[PDB]
RNA sequence: CGGCCCCCGGCGCGCCGGGCCCGGGUCUUCCCGGAGUCGGGUUGCUUGGGAAUGCAGCCCAAAGCGGGUGGUAAACUCCAU
RNA sequence: CGCGACCUCAGAUCAGACGUGGCGACCCGCUGAAUUUAAGCAUAUUAGUCAGCGGAGGAGAAGAAACUAACCAGGAUUCCCUCAGUAACGGCGAGUGAACAGGGAAGAGCCCAGCGCCGAAUCCCCGCCCCGCGGCGGGGCGCGGGACAUGUGGCGUACGGAA
């Protein structure tokens, strides 16, 4: 049918909780080669780049 | 058949519900619908609000809630004829009229006058000619202000009064107010009672006479 | 002027110069047909409140209508199923009688419109009503700004839907406590929103 | 002393004043007119009575305003429409008895 | 997750999880709570006492605005006004008895449940307690009513 | 927020031919209510509406400081809308 | 024994227009069950639902209170949430089952009869002239006709209005 529950709602705690722990795992390069991403040659995991 | 522990429940579900289901995937879609015409209704009229004419001060009925201060249907002529103008040029320049609402207290009244009062005196009111008639607005008042007002006009908000720390008298102690409610409470049952055997006592002292 | 006597006339209706009177149009419109064009309203006061105006286009018709409720349109018997539906004659029409006469008159006469009806005497067998008709395509109703709207396809046969004062009472439609229904757009839309369950997409 | 805002009790509510105010055009209907009233009676006049009425005419001849009132309710309806209809026929009574009894 | 389902570790047992000797029927029992008085009667005396029968009066236009009455105890009394306003009492020599307003927090009756600390206060209710009062009068404070 | 060529539309400005010379406040004098309709009885259908929520057939059938409503029928009296 | 008005009623291959039928997902007005449940079954439930009939529209219907409330009162209608699976109905069994208020989306009010006042001051049709005419209109000229006093048009509708 139609009228299946298609969406799942969460929490807005829970939503905020999960982005947190994706940011501060952006950080510790053993997670990010875990992923499988390239970063041998990167100068420093939290790349900071100007406006320009 | 229950077993061991459930509620007695009643699905409405007897009826042939299938054929009426109502699902709500156009609830994205008519979001934008609704805010793609709310843009394009603010865009036809260019100087005024977004949110349409303003709304009065209300106070809510139902004793339940009897505190809290509501967005009106419209100013009454009542509180119009105090402020001044007409009740077919308020509908023009952006006042919200209704002829039904009654007035019967006195500090509600002078709260939507007061709201008028100022209404006008921050209202921008544009010249039918580019040579402006009486009674319009001066040249410096246009040029500064290009926009609308996004939200409703004039947010009505619930406000309280900050009470100064009294200090309590001896005169104050003395009130009982649990035997004084429980009073006024048999009061009001036997008020009509004791009025009756007030009467007969009194058409029984007639009879004394007569 | 005149108007304001001949409606309050109207409502002595159990005096004996309207009994004559009474007595006196209900043979006469007996003797007609059930269904023909009067030139000139009976009550003009009565047309005028409801709506017409003696100018071109305006048209009345007189229709009888047969005295009683609504026999069951099934055979002697045959009504087979559980013992609540097995009464055929004491049976009440959910329409107005007067409904009906404005539901015949468009019947015949589909080029023209009806306003309203109001009613002229009745018998033990008939009751008579006028029903007020408007020529759609006569100019001048289609260039007057009062009464253009019933120009408009939307009111399209309104005796058929029940938009006419005599078939808006039956459908049970007013304002407040006393009804509770027709809240919706009818009351045929307030039972679908009570029936119609709805499910949205995160419940 | 200690006059409080009570809740309940012969004054309950918070306390407001009250603004006068005219009434309303829309209470006024119902009011009679002498304009409808000089319509009214010339009515009367011409068509006469209703037989309900006249049957009701010798009852109140005969000083019978129980049966009287009795034979309204059952003609009538309630009885507040049953008892207004009494007097105003019982005031026909006293117009007529004086227009006689000169 | 139909793959974490029971029915997954049913497939090749014949009755599927269903008895072998009673075959899972249509409606055995029958549909809804069928049978309130006969052949369920045992299920609905020791587990639902008090599902037949009436009682009280019947109150046809109940409407729930006239009932409204949310109640507050002295113990969560305090929580209603800010921390500020109590440490800045029982000081400056006066005996200041903040005022709190019950009514403008969206509570009307005040009850006695809870202890309630030694600082004299002025409480605006449409409705108390008999005991509410003799907390507050034991105290050292005053109950105002407001409408 | 690319380009070129057609067709249609509305908003602005000007011209011609017309229609329209239509306000608010104070005081004085007048007027203002839709009938076989409301309502009552009965019957049938419907409704959560239960001493009848609403709709219909029959009978009775009005008034104007009147009438309707104020979820229990009825009588009396203050009111509210 | 006729002519001439008026009222009612006809005949038209009269002059000029109008309606029919179809689709019918949504809507409106009727009519309208039985399967099914109640472990039977008759009230109930299915359900004012399936079927049948008529009617239009791009939306329809409804719509500016003979309203809700008893409050320090709200204020057309329509839709969502909530009230609420609640008040209430029900062999008080199965089951059925709203409404007020509040938060929102949207938000626009008005017109007649009557009462009255203005010389019918009003409207329809035919002929002529000017303009544009592939949604037949605007202005002027016609003791050119008709409708209309059994009432057209202007002011004017409960928020009072008129002089």
């Amino acid at each position: 049918k139609t009228w299946r529950r298609w969406h799942r709602r969460v929490n807005t705690t829970q939503k905020r909780y999960a982005i947190c722990s994706a940011l501060a795992a952006s950080a510790l390069p053993a997670l990010v080669m875990s992923k499988g991403h390239r970063i041998e040659e990167v100068p420093e995991l939290p790349l900071v780049v100007e406006d320009k | 058949a229950p077993s061991r522990n459930g509620m007695i429940l009643k699905p409405h579900f007897h009826k042939d519900w299938q054929r009426r289901v109502a699902t709500w995937f156009n609830q994205p879609a008519r979001k934008i619908r609704r805010r793609k015409a709310r843009q394009a209704r603010a865009r036809r009229i260019a100087p005024r609000p977004a949110s349409g004419p303003l709304r009065p001060i209300v106070r809510c009925p139902t004793v339940r809630y009897h505190t809290k201060v509501r967005a009106g249907r419209g100013f009454s002529l009542e509180e119009l004829r105090v402020a001044g103008i007409h009740k077919k040029v308020a509908r023009t320049i952006g006042i919200s009229v209704d002829p039904r609402r009654r007035n019967k207290s006195t500090e509600s009244l002078q709260a939507n006058v007061q709201r008028l009062k100022e209404y006008r005196s921050k209202l921008v009111l544009f010249p039918r000619k580019p040579s402006a008639p009486k009674k319009g607005d001066s040249s410096a008042e246009e040029l500064k202000l290009a926009t609308q007002l996004t939200g409703p006009v004039m947010p009505i908000r619930n406000v309280f009064k900050k009470e100064k720390a009294r200090v309590i008298t001896e005169e104050e102690k003395n009130f009982k107010a649990f035997a004084s409610l429980r009073m006024a409470r048999a009061n009001a049952r036997l008020f009509g009672i004791r009025a009756k055997r007030a009467k007969e006592a009194a058409e029984q002292d007639v009879e004394k006479k007569k | 002027g005149a108007y304001k006597y001949i409606q309050e006339l109207w409502r002595k209706k159990q005096s004996d110069v309207m009994r004559f009177l009474l007595r006196v149009r209900c043979w006469q419109y007996r003797q007609l047909s059930a269904l023909h064009r009067a030139p000139r309203p009976t009550r003009p006061d009565k047309a005028r409140r409801l709506g017409y105006k003696a100018k071109q286009g305006y048209v009345i018709y007189r229709i009888r209508v047969r005295r009683g409720g609504r026999k069951r349109p099934v055979p002697k018997g045959a009504t087979y199923g559980k013992p609540v539906h097995h009464g055929v004659n004491q049976l009440k029409f959910a329409r107005s009688l007067q409904s009906v006469a404005e539901e015949r008159a468009g019947r015949h006469c589909g080029a023209l419109r009806v306003l309203n009806s109001y009613w002229v005497g009745e018998d033990s067998t008939y009751k008579f009503f006028e029903v007020i008709l408007i020529d759609p395509f006569h100019k001048a109703i289609r260039r007057n700004p009062d009464t253009q709207w019933i120009t408009k396809p939307v009111h399209k046969h309104r005796e058929m839907r029940g938009l006419t004062s005599a078939g808006r009472k039956s459908r049970g439609l007013g304002k407040g406590h006393k009804f509770h229904h027709t809240i919706g757009g009818s009351r045929r839309a307030a039972w679908r929103r009570r029936n119609t369950l709805q499910l949205h997409r995160y419940r | 002393a200690l006059r409080y805002p009570m809740a309940v009790g012969l004054n309950k509510g918070h306390k407001v004043t009250k603004n006068v105010s005219k009434p309303r055009h829309s209470r006024r209907r119902g009011r009679l007119t002498k304009h409808t009233k000089f319509v009214r009676d010339m009515i009367r006049e011409v068509c006469g009575f209703a037989p309900y009425e006249r049957r009701a005419m010798e009852l109140l001849k005969v000083s019978k305003d129980k049966r009287a009132l009795k034979f309204i309710k059952k003609r009538v309806g309630t009885h507040i429409r049953a008892k207004r209809k009494r007097e105003e026929l019982s005031s026909v009574l006293a117009a007529m008895r004086k227009a006689a009894a000169k | 997750p139909s793959r974490l389902r029971k029915t997954r570790k049913l497939r090749g047992h014949v009755s599927h999880g269903h008895g072998r000797i009673g075959k899972h029927r249509k409606h055995p029992g029958g549909r809804g709570n069928a049978g309130g008085m006969h052949h369920h009667r045992i299920n609905f005396d020791k587990y639902h006492p008090g599902y037949f029968g009436k009682v009280g009066m019947r109150h046809y236009h109940l409407k729930r605005n006239q009932s409204f009455c949310p109640t507050v105890n002295l113990d969560k009394l305090w929580t209603l006004v800010s921390e500020q306003t109590r440490v800045n009492a029982a000081k400056n020599k006066t005996g200041a008895a903040p005022i709190i307003d019950v009514v403008r927090s969206g509570y009307y009756k005040v009850l006695g449940k809870g202890k309630l600390p030694k600082q004299p206060v002025i409480v605006k209710a449409k409705f108390f307690s008999r005991r509410a009062e003799e907390k507050i009068k034991g105290v050292g404070g005053a109950c105002v009513l407001v409408a």
